[PDB]
RNA sequence: UCUGGUGACUAUAGCAAGGAGGUCACACCUGUUCCCAUGCCGAACACAGAAGUUAAGGUCUUUAGCGACGAUGGUAGCCAACUUACGUUCCGCUAGAGUAGAACGUUGCCAGGC
RNA sequence: GCGGUCGCCUCCUAAAAGGUAACGGAGGCGCUCAAAGGUUCCCUCAGAAUGGUUGGAAAUCAUUCAUAGAGUGUAAAGGC
């Protein structure tokens, strides 16, 4: 009955405080993930005028699946848009980013990096 | 109340205090169809606002064209003299 | 002696005395107001030597409503000494008035009393006054 | 689960005079009577309560001191 | 049992007691904040630490008075342990109906609260009574204050059969 | 608080100078510092 | 062109009421079997799954009552200037705050299922 | 003359850049801290009443009104 809290609120609110030092210049474009109720995302971004530089998606449906931490979570953890982009800065609003969204941070650590 | 004012002039130098002893007041209508296109009134025909409206109602304007009911709303009473300065109207639409 | 209780600082600056009035240019708590026409410092002692007296004309009749309260407390040195070794201890309370301000307010009682009462009261204040009839 | 607070405590078995109605979570240790599957197949020694013997709540009982009394020959 | 007794009677009423739009505007039970207190600043407070190991699930935090007027204020003593029901213990020593093990002051009031935060005080030795008075027969203060799933007393009332008071 | 002194045995020179309370921690303390003529953070004995 | 995602604007962008729809997509929804972990309770922090639903949020459309932006007409103040003794007054420039009439229930940046 | 002051830090006077006097009006310092330091996470203020051995209107954890009116080791302003 009493005030229940929304959580997209504080998710983007924290993205704010976290978006004060890290920002993709396309010379090192950050890739930055909207966790969802069932799925996960990612996208490379350049941050000079806010246009959308590069793009993939987990949910893009070359294959769908379940198990939000799947090898589908690590195929979104591999995919790229081939260019001259190198080992990006993993934007993380989600705790233990070194392991939580490591599903994304794992597979791409070799080719995009 | 049939009280008539006219379009006075802007770009005023403050030399008007002295043309003010001879009676006048500013006045500016609000409302659409026109704008803050000010009108000038005199007092000793307002020595008889006593019977005109009370304070809440109608006044004619005869201000060239668009002579309709206009409401003098605000108060700009003045100290030390029992004079008055810038009483002003509005359109009813 | 309308004075306060709790004050942060006890030594202050003389208030500015120039220009017109700001607020309290009308009357509320009664039909009749006594306006002011020049500038001075009314000094709480006037007020209670011009209140008891107006009521001693009013013979505990109708009721009054004061529109001036002394805030800035003025100070003064005791015996004439040298110049300059500190500031004198606070010994008064002052209120500043400008032209165009209602100082007193009363209701109910007849206009003969109003005139023949505020004329009694103004004879104590250092400011020149003028009657006001709630002249809408 | 984030451990590091409460110790060891789970459900138990207890049968009453009536209806045997006390089987919720427990932290109660004692010596087993005889175990079941309608209830614990483990040390059954939550003992016995007032849980269903009689409430005062939705019930009745005996009254207070007395009335006038000088109406039945005193 | 009790956690399901936060279901065994209530899912159908708490799906009907209101007639809201969807199932989820029609509430559940509001969470609890099992808190204890003391009336001594030293030893009763330093030695009223387990009765939570008895009733709550919290080992024992050390919060003190905040508002703390003239003689309330002290520091760091374990007078109020934050054993609020989160989800696991959110079926705590509260919905135990061991408030009948007194047979006094069951129906205390005509109502409960104008502030939705309800307070239900086992004042005396009403609660934790299945344990014999060994060391629990001394000074002991309670603080069962938590809100319920109803804006005022009104509909809170004539379906409150859970704790029946 | 009283003034102390640290020095790497290998170099045998006391250059670093820190402070320490005579009540908070009266027990002789020792930490690793970058003493000269070693090019490595050796152990310093706060004598 | 609808929604989801990033980057501009002075809350004109709001809190206060509601209205109505769907789960393509945000939501309410199942527990500790696991990754992490509340000195405190997996509600925040995590996992596999979603049979069940649209209240709420979410989005538009309504209230100018709730608050900021607040165009003119004046007026306080002020920079020169000629007077007089200034708690002023005249003469030239720039003219406020507050008060209204208003605008007022955001303009877009660039992508994804269409 | 007697008395009191004499170094460093903050504010007002000081007239919207900086600077600006009087035996003008107010407060402070002669440290402290192995943590109150560095780094990575994680969280959130007051003035508000609920009726809870006990109640000292104030002993408690909640809950919502909570707009910085809270908290900063130390005075005051500028900040968060």
């Amino acid at each position: 009955m009493i005030s229940k809290i929304d959580k997209n609120k504080v998710r983007l609110k924290r993205h704010a405080r976290v978006r004060t030092n890290l920002s993709g210049t396309a010379e090192k474009p950050r890739l930055n993930v909207y966790r969802s109720n069932k799925h996960i995302y990612a996208q490379i971004i350049d941050d000079n005028k806010g246009v959308t530089l590069a793009q993939a998606s987990s949910k893009d449906s070359d294959i769908a699946t379940t198990a939000t931490k799947v090898e589908l979570a690590t195929k979104v953890g591999e995919a790229i848009a081939k260019k001259a982009a190198d080992k990006g800065i993993k934007e993380i609003v989600f705790d233990r980013g070194g392991y939580l969204y490591h599903g994304r941070v794992k597979a791409l650590a070799e080719a995009a990096r | 109340s049939l009280k008539s004012i006219i379009r006075q002039g802007k770009q005023t130098r403050s030399d008007l205090k002295q043309l003010r002893k001879s009676g006048k007041v500013p006045a500016v209508v609000y409302g659409y169809g026109t704008k803050n296109v000010s009108v000038k009134v005199d007092e000793v025909e307002f020595i008889k606002v006593i019977r005109e409206v009370g304070r809440n109602g109608v006044i004619e304007l005869g201000v060239g064209s668009k002579t309709i009911k206009v409401m003098v709303a605000d108060y700009q009473f003045d100290p030390l003299k029992n004079q008055i300065t810038h009483i002003d109207f509005l359109a009813i639409n | 002696m309308l004075l306060p209780k709790r004050v942060k600082y006890r030594r202050q600056h003389r208030p500015k005395t120039t220009g017109r009035s700001k607020g309290g240019n009308y009357v509320t708590f009664g039909e009749f107001g006594l306006q002011a026409t020049t500038t001075s410092w009314i000094t709480s002692r006037q007020i209670e030597s011009a209140r008891i007296a107006m009521t001693r004309y009013m013979k505990r009749g109708g009721k009054v409503w004061i529109k001036i309260f002394p805030h800035t407390p003025y100070t003064k040195k005791p015996l004439e000494v040298r110049m300059g070794a500190g500031k004198g201890a606070v010994e008064g309370w002052i209120a500043v008035v400008k032209p165009g301000r209602i100082l007193f307010e009363v209701a109910g009682v007849s206009e003969e009393v109003a005139r023949e009462a505020l004329r009694l009261a103004s004879h104590k204040l250092p400011v020149k006054t003028k009657f006001v009839k709630r002249e809408e | 689960m984030k451990q590091g607070i409460h110790p060891e405590y789970h459900q138990v078995i207890f049968l009453d005079t009536t209806t045997n109605f006390k089987f919720l979570s427990g932290s109660t240790k004692t010596s087993s009577e005889m175990m079941e599957w309608e209830d614990g197949k483990e040390y059954p020694v939550i003992r016995l309560d007032i849980s269903s013997d009689s409430h005062p709540f939705y019930t009745g009982r005996q009254k207070f001191a007395a009335a006038d009394g000088r109406v039945e020959r005193f | 049992r009790l956690k399901e007794k936060f279901n065994t009677e209530v899912t159908e009423n708490l799906m009907k007691k209101f007639n809201y739009s969807s199932v989820m505007e029609v509430p559940k039970i509001d969470k609890i904040v099992v808190n204890m207190g003391v009336g001594d600043a030293v030893q009763n407070s330093k030695v009223l630490d387990n009765a939570v190991e008895e009733l709550e699930l919290i080992t024992g935090q050390k919060p003190l008075v905040t508002k703390a007027k003239k003689s309330i204020a002290t520091f760091r003593l374990r007078e109020g342990m934050p054993i609020g029901a989160k989800v696991t213990l959110r079926g705590e020593r509260m919905y135990e109906f061991l408030d009948k093990l007194i047979s006094v002051s069951l129906p205390r009031v005509r109502d409960f609260q104008g502030v939705s935060k309800k307070a239900f005080d086992g004042r005396g030795n009403y609660t934790l009574g299945v344990k014999e008075q060994l060391i629990f027969p001394e000074i002991d203060y309670d603080k069962v204050s938590k809100v319920r799933g109803m804006d005022i007393v009104i509909v809170t009332t004539a379906n409150t059969d859970e704790e029946a008071r | 608080r009283v003034n102390v002194t640290l020095a790497c045995t290998e170099c045998g020179d006391r250059n670093y100078i820190t402070t320490k309370n005579k009540r908070n921690n009266p027990e002789r303390i020792e930490m690793k510092k970058y003493c000269p003529r070693l090019n490595k953070y050796t152990l310093h004995r706060e004598t």
